[PDB]
């Protein structure tokens, strides 16, 4: 809604303090943090699925932190 | 000093054209939304529109669409309001506004009056009218010119050359058949009348016709 | 399209007293970007408070626009007999730009009668076939007045032709012009006319006639 | 309009080659030019300033729901008909409510509604669109002569010392001619219909408040919004719900007030404050300076023969470079001030240079206070003023030793490259050879890539260099390196660049 | 005819037509019409040379009135540019954009 | 939705003549299903024809409707004095089912001046203290008629009540009652009562009036 598909950035000249700019910071991490911290008993259960599938070691850990941010706000 | 000045107040007839200037001075013109307000000779003031100044683009509220044309004179930096079609709505006092934009309009044109009708220029009928037994209020007798039947305004009535300023109220000239009447009146005391001549003077400059009446008991 | 109202659409008051006028904005939240637009009679209008906050440069701190977005007020604390005036407020938000129905600053006084005098028609307009029977009803206030013009005992609203004096620069009365006009022949063919005014100083009209076939 | 005190102050160093240069100009920095056979210039700009707007179009925040109606029909009788559909204010919804013979039908399970709520508007809010004609640039020049504390920082001496000038440029008016008095008339040569777009974005008024938002963006915002004039909208439902029907009760509720989402919905937006206008606190613009009428005072005078006594202590403004305000005790003023800088008194010889070129005392008052910088360099140093036995020196040290300078400035390229574009190879200023080409190498570069992909925000693009990293990680040779291109730089160091 | 001899004003703006060329009608405060109008197209005013070429060849003020709005095209050129009209103090410009 | 119109609103007649009775639909095309409906006065209509073009069982062979889908007439080629009715048609291609404004069947004859009689308030009415001043306008064709109540050479439309009859039976004339209903005070604080009505008749109003000073 009004609080989504953001402005930000403007990024147009704009050397200066946008109108909410501190904002930003924590946006992608922490509320998606904060679902997958009140859901621990997800968060253990989209962690192992990625050592699951792909069989390559460090590419199975890359599918599991997005998957933990994807499934916060879909 | 910045001053919006216009063009002068006219006479017009229903269907022609006017267009009222507006100069600017004082300021950098590009650089204020210039503004037209309608202030119709009853009703407060109704803003026009206002036509951008640096490209030169009007703009108009829904009502003053289409019959209206903003221009915008550059370098000398005037502005136009030209109303087309001049219609009896379009008699009003019109007003150029410069804009503070967003904080409005600052100023004002010092005020055009547009009188769009078909009427020609038209002698006064002056009426001394004199009190009778009721009329003598107190001491004073009130006393009364009936300034009739002109066009267009103004009439200047003044009473025995304007020497009797205080008892006198000259009463609002207004459209008769488009012609005008203004029934003014003295207030003087019965010791000055009619002791004393009481002449309502009554010029009109429009027809150029100054009639004056002395005031006569009945 | 964005209404504004401005309340009262007049103020009777003293100078130097407070008299508030208020206004509202009928849509959005208009915030700031309203203002106060003097206006006195037959003068481009003078523009007082801006943003609704904020005097201009010319317009004293007496003058003070308040109030935010909804609903907004033009103060002057001292109002004065230099500011009696007519005001606007003008919300610039959008366009369109409107204006409210003013307010308008009278100085308030004494209540006086208006001095009601009759005149029949010239002798020198009776011989032009028409006849205007003029009633002044003079240094009346407040405003607050009604003619009323009976003739033969029934009352005739026809050819009633008013014209009144602003709130009057000497004494802040009112004065006023009521004139029947009538064609001779009707001028004739009834006699007394009478016009009666009925002003709040009064509890009845202030009766002023002549039956033409007196004197 | 000078550059005293400036947060950013950042130093033109004259190459000669022209009186004329380009620049990159802009209401943050004063850029402060130090030349041959000229004095210290300040150039930055005051502010951008929009003169005059125009409405693109207005959006309703926040809404209204009045007068609620709904009319029923029975099971089978279809489409609801309520006359509020022939009012836009109305808005009407249609539906249903299944029946029993309990509720109004002698039929069970269905029916029909027609739900008109009269929409209106609690709190709307409007964009706008800048043109570029009403754009003007307000660009603060000075150069620095004979100064004291007040005359550098108020504009108002700088004036009649002819030292400064304020003006305007736009695309119609794109170089100014701006005379210096006793240094004589420099011009600026500007691209007015350059220095943004103007089309680029909107501003957008939310609250008293206005706010730029990207053209595009600003109807990207879904919401009831408004013919820029006045009326008829598109959406005002979307402010507005409707209910369950309970026989033949359904609501419609105005959502809570959006406003502070629309701060939300703004986060890059700048603040832009209108006055008579816009006042755009950044600025972009390329103006170009012509020194040549540009002159020197002081070529004139000889040696100052009295006392040098600071009224301001040495000091760094920040960039590198030590201010001192000088009461001058002589009275032989005007005069030129003898003063350098150097290492140690051990020698004579200049080791830093003037910020402040022609150190002069401007009138015959003695103890004049003279507000003039210079450059020390790396290191430990002294000052000596004047020759002689008049010379007060004050040890000064800069810990700014050498390389890091070259370092920084090293770095400060990749951070003058980013965000700059294309433009970054503007501080290629005079250019040609490499810079001909660098920008035009960047410019479809530019004009790619980063953009292409563009829409990335922080760790969209910032979790993306360890995907891009370790795809360079498995890769072939010859590959990696291609499969390197896009990783590092205009991704990571952007996404490093911010840090935080 | 010769250069004329004053100072230009636009008397509209430069506005791209769309199809790649623009503009101007100059409202030119010289009298010295009927005169052939100074104007090019040119990349620097550092540099007099005409970059773009013009629409309208040979500008002409019609008549010896003074302020006489006189619209005359050219084309701009790739990128950026100004035009000057006139020369010297008589040279009013423009600095107006074609992103061909 | 779908609007008619019946033209004309009533035709004076020779029973026995031709008079085709038009009707319209505003919207659509109605094809069929339009209906023709006689109402006499306080009946229920009489359905005439249905789909326009046919008549019903009861409904003689002299109606004729017709016109196709956006246009219709009824056609009664013989009026009568039975003929005489209030006639109504009816769109039903769409509900909602509505009427066009009626046409009604007036037998024509020779015009009849009103026979004009005014009353003033019987002595149990002044006893009353109401007074009315009753003017019969018996027996004029056409209904066409204006009635005035003149008083003091003042016209007073105040206190005026009028009940006329129809199309009168035998004569087919129409009567009228002009009725100047007055306060006896009023009654009384004025003097000449003027029944004075224009009727196709006659150029000019048909004067009956009394003075209470007169008798």
């Amino acid at each position: 809604s009004v609080s989504v598909q953001t402005h930000g950035e403007s990024s147009l000249v704009n050397k200066t303090e946008t109108w909410l700019d501190s904002t930003k910071a924590t946006r992608y991490l922490m509320k998606t943090e904060n679902w997958i911290i009140r859901n621990p008993g997800y968060a253990f259960l989209a962690a192992v699925l990625g050592w699951m599938l792909g069989s390559n070691n460090g590419q199975r850990v890359v599918f599991t932190i997005l998957l933990l941010l994807v499934a916060p706000a879909y | 000093q910045v001053q919006l000045m216009e063009s002068g107040p006219e006479l017009k007839k229903p269907g022609e054209t006017v267009k009222i200037s507006c100069k600017a001075s004082g300021y950098t013109f590009t650089d204020y939304s210039m503004h037209w307000v309608k202030q119709a000779p009853g009703k407060g003031l109704k803003w026009m529109g206002w036509i951008n100044t640096g490209t030169g683009e009007p703009t108009f509220a829904a009502d003053f669409k289409g019959r209206f044309a903003f221009s915008l004179e550059t370098s000398a930096s005037t502005a136009y309001l030209q109303i087309n079609n001049l219609k009896n709505e379009d008699t009003a006092s019109y007003f150029c506004a410069r804009g503070v934009g967003l904080y409005g309009v600052d100023y004002w044109g010092q005020g055009t009056s547009v009188t769009v009708s078909s009427p020609k220029t038209t002698p006064p009928s002056v009426y001394p009218l004199a009190p009778v037994c009721g009329d003598t209020t107190g001491s004073m007798v009130t006393l009364g010119c009936l300034v009739k039947g002109y066009f267009p305004e103004p009439v200047t009535v003044t009473w025995n050359s304007g020497s009797l300023s205080s008892g006198v109220h000259t009463f609002p000239a207004v459209l008769q058949s488009d012609l005008y009447t203004l029934s003014s009146s003295v207030t003087v005391p019965s010791s000055t009348w009619p002791s004393e001549t009481v002449t309502c003077n009554v010029a009109h400059p429009a027809s150029s016709t100054k009639v004056d009446k002395k005031i006569v008991p009945r | 399209d964005i209404v504004l109202t401005q309340s009262p659409a007049s103020l009777a008051v003293s100078l130097g007293q407070r008299a508030t006028i208020s206004c509202r904005a009928s849509q959005s939240v208009s915030t700031s970007y309203m203002h106060w637009y003097q206006q006195k009679p037959g003068q481009p209008p003078r523009l007082l408070i801006y943003l609704v906050s904020n005097l201009e440069s010319g317009v004293p701190s007496r003058f003070s626009g308040s109030g935010s977005g909804t609903d907004f007020t033009l103060n002057i604390h001292p109002v004065e007999a230099e500011d009696e005036a007519t005001y606007y407020c003008q919300h610039i938000r959008e366009l369109t730009r409107s204006e409210a129905g003013p307010s308008w600053l009278e100085i308030k006084r004494a209540d006086a009668a208006p001095t009601v005098s009759i005149f029949p028609p010239s002798s020198e307009q009776l011989t032009s076939g028409g006849a205007s029977v003029v009633c002044f009803l003079n240094n009346f206030y407040p405003k607050d007045i009604n003619v009323k013009w009976k003739i033969d005992g029934s009352e005739r609203q026809n050819g009633v032709l008013n014209s009144w004096t602003d709130q009057d620069s000497k004494d802040s009365t009112y004065s006023m012009s009521s004139t029947l006009t009538l064609t001779k022949d009707e001028y004739e063919r009834h006699n007394s006319y009478t016009c009666e005014a009925t002003h709040k100083t009064s509890t009845s009209p202030i009766v002023k006639s002549f039956n033409r076939n007196e004197c | 309009f000078n550059c005293l005190g400036m947060g950013n102050r950042d130093f033109i160093e004259g190459a000669s080659g022209a009186t004329w240069v380009d620049l990159v100009l802009e209401g943050d920095s004063c850029l402060t030019i130090m030349a041959n056979d000229k004095p210290t210039l300040d150039v930055r700009m005051i502010n951008i300033e929009a003169s005059q707007l125009a409405e693109v179009r207005s959006y309703c925040y926040h809404a209204s729901v009045t007068d609620i109606s709904t009319v029923a029909r029975c099971p089978m009788t279809g489409e609801a008909h309520n006359e509020k559909r022939a009012d836009s204010s109305y808005v009407c919804k249609q539906g249903f409510t299944d029946r029993g013979w309990g509720n109004g039908c002698g039929l069970f399970g269905k029916g029909s509604i027609d739900t008109c709520a009269k929409f209106s508007c609690t709190s709307k809010a409007i964009g706008r669109t800048i043109q570029p004609e009403n754009i003007k640039y307000e660009v603060g020049i000075f150069v620095h002569g004979t100064t004291t504390s007040e005359n550098h920082g108020n504009y108002s001496a700088q004036v009649g010392a002819s030292q400064a000038a304020k003006f305007t440029v736009t695309p119609n008016a794109p170089s100014i001619t701006l005379k210096l008095g006793d240094y004589g008339e420099v011009t600026l040569d500007c691209e007015p219909r350059s220095g943004l777009n103007t089309e680029a974005f909107y501003v957008m008024t939310v609250g008293s408040k206005s706010f730029l938002v990207h053209r595009e963006w600003f109807h990207d915002l879904a919401l009831p919004w408004t013919p820029p004039s006045s009326t008829a909208w598109r959406n005002r439902e979307l402010l507005m719900e409707f209910e369950e029907a309970h026989a033949t009760k359904q609501s419609v509720v105005a959502l809570g007030s959006q406003e502070g989402g629309l701060h939300q919905a703004l986060a890059g937006a700048i603040v832009v404050e209108y006055s008579s206008s816009v006042k755009l606190t950044s600025g972009h613009l390329k103006c170009r300076l012509k020194m040549d009428k540009l002159a020197l005072k002081g070529t004139t005078y000889g040696m100052c023969t009295g006392k040098f006594s600071f009224a301001k202590n040495p000091a760094d403004t920040g960039h590198g470079t030590v201010v001192i305000e000088l009461s001058y005790s002589g009275s032989d003023g005007p005069c030129k001030i003898p003063i350098v800088s150097v290492a140690s008194l051990n020698d004579m010889t200049p080791v830093g240079r003037l910020v402040t070129v022609n150190p002069f005392v401007a009138t015959s008052s003695a103890n004049s206070k003279v507000l003039v910088e210079m450059e020390p360099p790396f290191g430990d140093s002294y000052i000596v003023v004047g020759r002689g036995d008049k010379q007060i020196n004050h040890h000064w040290h800069k810990a700014g030793s050498t390389l890091g300078k070259a370092f920084l400035t090293t770095l400060k390229g990749a951070q003058r490259l980013a965000a700059l574009g294309d433009t970054a190879w503007d501080f290629g200023s005079i250019g040609g050879v490499f810079n001909s080409i660098g920008k035009a190498v960047h410019q479809v570069f530019g004009g790619a890539f980063r953009t292409l992909f563009g829409g990335m925000s922080w760790i969209t693009q910032g979790l993306m260099g360890a995907l891009l990293l370790w795809m360079g990680v498995n890769a072939r040779d010859r590959s990696i390196a291609l499969a390197f291109l896009a990783t590092g730089g205009v991704l990571l160091f952007l996404a490093t660049n911010v840090h935080a």
